[PDB]
This record gives structure tokens, sequence and C-alpha cells, in this order.
RNA sequence: AACGAGCUUGGUGAUAGCUGGUUACCCAAAAAUGAAUUUAAGUUCAAUUUUAAACUUGCUAAAAAAACAAUCAAAAAGUAAGUUUAGAUUAUAGCCAAAAGAGGACAGCUCUUCUGGAACGGAAAAAACCUUUAAUAGUGAAUAAUUAACA
RNA sequence: AUUAAACCUUGUACCUUUUGCAUAAUGAACUAACUAGAAAACUUCUAACUAAAAGAAUUACAGCUAGAAACCCCGAAACCAAAC
């Protein structure tokens, strides 16, 4: 015995110290404990990337409700959006119809009427001055 | 010279101080970790 | 916006229009974040700290100006 | 198994960029005999940096204050 | 670890930057070795580094009580009370430099 | 081994001042290496758990379990060291507030099996604990009301919040 | 056994192979052992070049 | 694991005794006394590795012949038996060829 | 108290091409083909791979022309590797898809040759098919395969 | 993640092993302690002196001397000697 581990004590508390919220003996057996741990740690590591693909499924389902309110589906309104030259983010247009009921009912006549231009310019063929709104901004 | 000049300025020469020539000495590799274990190159 | 008008950039707001004004509260980290690849012989130890630099911003005053 | 709408509509649209880049390619600027030569210089030297790389290993210089600088160690405030 | 630690809000002392901006980080206490190559890197920090610090931060009294030590130790205090300790064994002027600015920050 | 259950009836807290609540009293009183086993002892413990010192001498008194005898005993000798060392002025003004078993040494021996075999044998002893706290035993829970139930429905709808939002 | 400033004669050895060779040679000084090393064989180039200067 | 409840004694030791301040002198006593002595001759240790160093099938068959004769019959035993693990062990395995 | 030949001690740390095991972090590169062998549960060599050093042309491509889609290859060009020297192993059973022969100038089946792969995304199933240059924090964004078919 | 311990979403134990696949097949009830890579011929790196190096015998057509740097564990059926 002339070496032996005197600190083998806070390598166990480093193990288990990210074990003690878990039920069973996995919370304080360092066997057990252990295999546990590096499934929290590698769930966690493989959660980091998908929280930022649940939040934005999240704001989809919550743009869908709030363009339905005022008549018009979810590809409707984002599409004609950005065609205005506007760009708005799927995390603000969430909390603009939650925060702002008003301003989003600008934005849902705005996607609407743009939507109408769209059409109304494939209906009518030939050189038509567009919509007032249809007409594009340039930048050089 | 003036390499010896630094040296009077710089502190005491002592058994503490005490330095191998770079690169003189290897490190010897043991069979504890992942790389050098386990099947331990065999 | 307010309460009964916005005005929209296309893409963006000229800047007469519109001056937002912001104060640098505290310059920070993050947390300590776990990274563990997932792969085999994935062991308690091959786990690195990830931290990150962070500022706090206070958003003191937002004016805008008759210049439509 | 039926082939999808979507699936025919993916592929015609890679048919497509494939189709003109033929005619892209079909449109060769100089023609054999215009190139030979033409770029004979900035080859050479791109070899010749290459080779004096290779021939410039060599050890590194050693200096008498780096090791001399290990005994600052042992600075005190006296 | 994120259900297996705590969390909370994005929140400030007593709203910092609404009216005027107070400096959170209210002292800083430093302890060193005369002799000890430990605790040489922090000596030069004092010799250069602390005048500097101090005109620089006026809100955050500095203490430096050289004794007889083994790790150097500094301790930060905040104005809403948490304290924070950091060793710094062995560490150079450039660690040191750069890790006091943390602190205040 | 360790007794520290020993040695806690001899805390001494400080004076009172002249309009603090009485203090009720604590007694600390166990018996150690007794031939039984706990899981055996802890029904018998669970059972007087929340009751008056004359109102569990009296279900003890006719179980026919050996450790209720075992109990009954320690269950005496708290009831005279409360009145006699810990200043308890009356006998009928306890009540149990604390009451479980615990692990003894235990002796290994050998049971003899039919084929050359045998099997490892553990004659096995326990501790018992109880304390008695001065006054009359607290009224028993009270079961939620349906108004109580409803009530903490609407409060868990109250604290709703918008999630994952600004 | 080189002594002094070592870093002047590497400057001289340097000027005197160039011409020969028709590029710098690659060299190395060693500060603590006083040595200058140069890749490739001179050893009866620099011999005659240090008999000269009476070293 | 378990670990102290208390701190062990402190361990004091004398940099400035007899055996340390003086550790060293003579070690130049061939070069700097015309070489009348080898340093080696000035270590203390035993007989048959005095001034040597070798492996340790080199020192088991070295501390035979110093003193193979003056053994007792179980060490001698033994020293033969772990000759002979020796011998095949170095001479008959290892990872090299 | 288990005799195809008792038991105890010693030889003895018997020997085992066989089974099992072989304890900190980090960065990087990285393959089951040919030959012989009481050989096919092994080893040795070639080939591959690797660390260092030396100095100079290498890979794709390679017109005409040969020997007949290959064996060979010149000017070029796109590009950075290739040769020699010193040291050193493990490896020497593949798995599945898609092409082409060849066994009965067959399919299959067994081989042989070339090509590709080893998701967190997709295909009821889902290591092998299809989309995918490494790994990092963000409550950003544009996208790929595919989400069956309306004959 | 969350206002909220559980509900909601995502997720086919570990090692060895088989092909680079397992819903296989081996091994583990749990805790504490113990429990398995070792040698310098050739090479690389670092220095001393240098047609010489080495504190006797050795090597040399730049060598020579010194330093550092390497090759595990457990397990048979058996065989022989001598007692009992
Ligand atoms: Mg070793
Ligand atoms: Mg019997
Ligand atoms: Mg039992
Ligand atoms: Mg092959
Ligand atoms: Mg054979
Ligand atoms: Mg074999
Ligand atoms: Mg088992
Ligand atoms: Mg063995």
């Amino acid at each position: 015995l002339r070496n032996r581990l005197t600190d083998r004590y806070w390598r166990v508390q480093e193990v288990l110290k990210h074990a003690q919220h878990f039920r069973g003996r996995k919370n304080r057996c360092y066997r057990l404990a252990v295999r546990a741990v590096t499934r929290a740690f590698v769930k966690c590591t493989k959660a980091r990337r998908l929280k930022k693909r649940n939040l934005r499924t999240l704001w989809i389902n919550r743009i869908t409700a709030a363009s339905q309110e005022h008549g018009l589906k979810y590809p409707a309104f984002i599409v004609n959006l950005i065609k205005c030259q506007v760009e708005l983010n799927r995390k603000v247009l969430v909390d603009l119809a939650i925060y702002e009921p008003k301003t989003f009912k600008s934005l849902a006549a705005l996607a609407k009427r743009r939507q109408q231009e769209g059409f109304a310019a494939a209906l009518g063929d030939g050189k038509e001055p567009e919509g007032i709104f249809s007409r594009v901004v340039q930048y050089h | 010279g003036t390499s010896l000049d630094l040296l009077r300025s710089l502190p005491r020469v002592s058994l503490a101080n005490l330095k191998p020539s770079p690169n003189s000495r290897k490190r010897e590799r043991r069979p504890r970790d992942r790389r050098r274990g386990r099947k331990c190159g065999r | 916006g307010a309460d009964n008008f916005t005005l929209l950039g296309k893409p963006l707001l000229r800047k007469e229009l519109v001056r937002v004004e912001a104060t640098v509260i505290e310059k920070t980290e993050s947390w300590p974040k776990i990274n563990m690849k997932f792969r085999k012989r994935k062991n308690f130890r091959k786990k690195k700290i990830i931290v990150n630099p962070q500022t706090i911003l206070r958003i003191n005053t937002i004016e805008i100006a008759p210049r439509l | 198994r039926t082939v999808s709408f979507q699936a025919k509509e993916s592929m015609i649209r890679r048919l497509e960029v494939e189709a003109e880049n033929h005619y892209w390619l079909s449109m060769p600027y100089m023609t054999a005999e215009q190139e030979c030569g033409h770029a004979a210089e900035r080859r050479a030297q791109a070899f010749e940096a290459i080779k004096a790389a290779a021939t410039s290993k060599f050890p590194k210089h050693r200096y008498i204050a780096d090791q001399l600088d290990h005994l600052n160690i042992s600075k005190k405030w006296s | 670890t994120g259900r297996g630690t705590s969390s909370r809000f994005l929140t400030s002392v007593l709203h910092n930057g609404l009216g005027r901006y107070v400096q959170q980080l209210q002292r800083l206490s430093l302890s060193l070795s005369r002799d000890a190559p430990s605790s040489r890197g922090a000596r030069e920090f004092v010799e250069r580094e602390v005048t500097d610090f101090a005109r620089r931060n006026p809100g955050v009294v500095v203490y430096v009580n050289p004794r007889p030590c083994a790790m150097p130790r500094i301790v930060a205090e905040y104005l809403n009370g948490a304290v924070r300790e950091e060793n710094v064994n062995s560490k150079s002027v450039e660690e040191i430099k750069s890790l006091v600015q943390k602190l205040a920050d | 081994i360790s007794r520290k259950w020993e040695k806690k009836n001899k805390i001494v807290y400080p004076p009172q001042l002249p309009g603090e609540p009485r203090r009720p009293a604590e007694i600390y009183h166990c018996r150690r290496q007794i031939k039984y086993s706990k899981d055996k002892m802890w029904y018998l413990a669970k059972m007087i758990r929340g009751m008056s010192i004359d109102q569990a001498l009296a279900q003890l008194e006719f179980n026919d379990k050996k450790g209720a005898q075992i109990i009954k005993e320690v269950l005496l000798e708290a009831q005279d060291m409360a009145v006699r060392d810990h200043n308890v002025e009356f006998r009928s003004n306890l009540h149990i507030a604390e009451s479980t078993s615990g692990r003894g040494q235990c002796l290994k021996r050998i049971r003899y099996h039919g084929r050359g075999r045998f099997g490892i044998m553990e004659k096995v002893y326990c501790h018992y604990f109880v304390k008695l706290v001065e006054g009359p035993p607290p009224p028993p829970e009270v079961p939620k009301t349906a108004v109580d139930h409803a009530k903490d429905y609407i409060q868990q709808l109250r604290s709703r919040t918008i999630i994952h939002t600004l | 056994k080189v002594e002094g400033d070592i870093w002047a004669l590497q400057k001289d050895v340097e000027e005197f192979l160039s011409p020969l060779l028709g590029k710098t040679p690659i060299t190395q000084v060693n500060e603590v052992t006083g040595t200058l090393r140069i890749k490739g064989y001179f050893d009866e180039q620099l011999k005659a070049w240090l008999l000269e200067k009476g070293f | 694991a378990f670990v102290r409840l208390t701190l062990p004694p402190p361990k004091v030791v004398d940099r400035w005794n007899e055996k340390r301040a003086l550790f060293g002198v003579y070690d130049n006593i061939g070069i700097l006394g015309n070489f009348e002595k080898h340093p080696k001759e000035l270590i203390k240790g035993p007989v048959w590795l005095r001034g040597w160093r070798g492996n340790e099938l080199q020192r088991c068959v070295r501390k035979k012949k110093f003193v193979g004769n003056r053994m007792f019959i179980e060490d001698l035993h033994n020293l033969n038996k772990r000759i002979s693990y020796l011998y095949k062990h170095f001479n008959r395995h290892g990872k090299y060829r």
C-alpha cells in the first residue's frame, strides 16, 4: 500500500451531486448513478438543439391561430408580408398577436391586400400599374 | 559578459529553481487512459 | 407602434423617424452548459463545460419625430 | 410504389438546372491552342513556393534568456 | 443539469439603468505572500495594475493585505450582498487583470 | 454504535422572559439490543404515534405481540422520569410525539440444511426510541372538504401564464 | 566553440555562403551551447574562411 | 469513501541537521583528489550492487554470485525460482521479438 | 462421501495459437487484399498505414500511335501533393445495396470484378437506400430528401 | 421544460461481443477496500568533448560518451518426486 488515492471521496461526489433529484438507487449508488448521469448529460446536449425547433413549431401554431381569426391561412400571411418587403420573424409575430392585437390586424389586412393585388396581377395580364403596396423598393 | 550580466540581476540559483534542458526528457506513457488503456496497444 | 397607429419599414425605417436609445447595464457570462456528444463509450468524463460571454441592455427611450 | 407528385416536381427542377449547365459549357471562350502557355508563369511560381517550404525544415534557435528566465519563478519582494 | 439545477428570470438590482447606473461591484480584497512562487503573478498585478484599476473604478474599495500565504485569494462583494471568491493560485498578471475586469462588470 | 438519543435529554435552554409562552416539555427515552425484529417492532411503534400516554398504555396492554410489553415498559419509564427529573406537573398531560425502532447489533449463526448444505442465520436485535411531549394530543388531520378541493383547482388555473413568450 | 556575439557570426556566414548556393542558408543559433548550425556540408569552405580571419 | 475526521499531526523536518547539511561532500573525491578513489567506492549498500545497476534478472543473478554460498536454504530456493521465472519472461515473452 | 486409476506437500507463478479481464483528460491521423505454413481460432512476409528527415515534381486530366475500354501517356490546364531514406506496428473472417461477367455462351444460387454507404432528417418497418463538408452558444433565417397515388 | 413534483414533447440500459447491427449471447443485487505493461540491440530527442570519445580491456572513413524514452493479469485436464 505504498500509494493509495486519498481523495476518491470527492471523485464520487462529482458524479453523485448530479443525481440527487433522481429516484431510486440511482441517486445514491455510484455504479448506478454514473450510468444515469451520462444519459442525463447526453439528453441535455441533444435538447439544446431541439428547443430551437420546437419553439419555432410553437410559433407556427400561434401564427396559424392568429391569422385564422382574420380569415387568412398561415401560408398567405407569411408569404404576402415578405412580398411587401416587410421582414418580421416568426418570434415577434407571435409576440405581436398576444400583446398587440390591434397591430396584428393591420398586418393581417396588409397581408390580405397584397394577396388580392397578386391575384389581380395574374388575372389581369398585360402592362398595368401594379398595386400601391405591390410596388417594390430597390436598394443599390 | 552580457549574458553573464543577466544572471547577476536574476534571483539566486537554488535547488528549487533547477530545470532540465528543453526537450531533454520525454513523457512516459502509462496504461491508465483510454488511448493507452483497455486493449493497451496489443 | 403606438396605441392608435403603427409605422412599418421596408425593411427598415429612416433614422430621422425613430431613435432607440439603450444602456449597457451589465456584462457577464452564461451559466455552465454541458456538451456531451452522443457516441459509443460515452463515459462521465468526456464532457465539456461551454460558457459564453453575455451583456445586458436596458431600452431607455423610444422617441419619434413628425417627419413622415 | 407510386411516385409522389412532389417528388416528380423536385427532380424536374433539378433536371432543368443541369440542362442549362449544358448550355453554359457549350461556349468556350478560348480554343485549345489559345490556352497553351497562357498560365505557365503563375503555375511555376506556385510550385517554387511549395518546394521552398519543404526544404526549409530545420530546428529552432535557442536563447540563454529563455533558460535563465526560469530563475524568475523565485522572484520575491525585499 | 437544467432539470438538475435552479433557474430564475432576467433581473436587475434596483432598476440599474432607469435612472443613474450604479456600479454593482463593492469591494475587492487580495491577499499575497512576500516570498511565494505561486503569488508571483499577483505581486506583479499589485505593482502596476492595481493603481490603474482603483482610479478607473472609484466605487470599488480595494483592500490589499499581503500575508504569509499559500494561495492568493480575491473576494468580491456586490451591493446586493452576494459574495464571490476566486482562487488566483499561480496566475500571471494577464490572467488576473482579465479576471478582475469580469468581476467589476 | 452511536448513542445520541441519550444525550438529547440533557439540553438546557435559557430562562424565558416574563410573557413568553410556557415551553412544552420533551423527554427522550429508549431501550437497546432488544431481542426482536426491527420490522416487527415498527408496527407497534407506528400504532401509538400521535396519542396520549394513558391512551397508548391501554391499546398496548391488550395486544398479543411480544413487543407490546417491551414498549409498555419504556412508556412507563418515560412517564416516570418526566415527572421526577424533567418537571412535568401531571402524569396525564403527555403524548407520544415520536416513536420508531432501529436496527441493533446482530449475531451470525449457521442454519443447517438437507444435503450437507447450509445458510447464514442472523439473530436479530433492535432499538426502540420514544419522545414524549407535554400537552394533549394535537387534533387529528381534518380531510379536505369539497369546497377546499374546488378552490385548489381554481388557484391552480389562476397561476397559469402564457408560456414561452414575452 | 563560438564566443562573444554569436549573431554577428551568423550574419557573416550567411553572406559568405549565399553566393555559392544562390540562397540564404538555413541555420540555427544555439545561444546556450554557443554553436552555429548550417544545413549541408561546408566544412572545407568554412575552415579556410575562419582561417583568414585568424580565429 | 471515508476520510479522516481530524487533521494528522504536523510533520516537521530539520533541514540543517548534520546528515542533510553535509550531503554530497566528497562526491568529487576522485577528480579533485588525484583520482585516488572512484566516487562509486563511497556508496553504502548491498555488496553485490555497490556501484552497479541492472535489471531484476541481472540483479537476481548478481545477488547469487556474491552471496550464493552464504544464503539460507529457503531464501536460496526462492531466488532460484525467481531467476527461472524471469528467464522465461524476458527470453520467451513480451510484445516485441 | 465423484478412482479409466488415491490423497498431501514439492517441482510450480506447470503450460495454455483458447475464454475472461486490463483503472485520468485533451488534440490529431487511421485497414478482413497477395504468398507460405501439421496452415485455415496462429504466425511471418508483401501490400497498405503511420511518425520523422531529405529534395522535386505528383494527382485529376493525359491529342495523336501504338499492343488491342481498358494497358500505356504531351504539350496544356485545374490544383498540392509525389519519390527516396530511417523507425514501428496492428491487421490478414466482413456486412448490405447497385452494376458486370462466370459457373449449368442461363435467370437464380456460389463465386469473381467495379461503385457506394455506416444521421439527430426522411422511407409502416429502418446500422447498409435517399438528403447531409467537421463542432460551438442564440426564444434568428433560407433550404434538401420526404411528407403516397387520383391514374 | 414550466407558474406548477407528476400530465405535455423527445428518447430501443451498460460493458464485452460478434461484420463496422442487436429486441441478441456472455458478466454485474449493492457499498467499502484491494485487484492487470516490466527489460534499451536498432531508432528518435537532449547535452559533454571532438579525429577523437570513454575514470584499463570499447568503438570510430564524425564519431564517441552520458541522460530521458519499452514489451500485463486470472484460469485447466494433465505429468514427475516423495511422504501419508
Ligand atoms: Mg513503462
Ligand atoms: Mg450431515
Ligand atoms: Mg438471508
Ligand atoms: Mg482486397
Ligand atoms: Mg493447423
Ligand atoms: Mg491458430
Ligand atoms: Mg448476474
Ligand atoms: Mg497464465
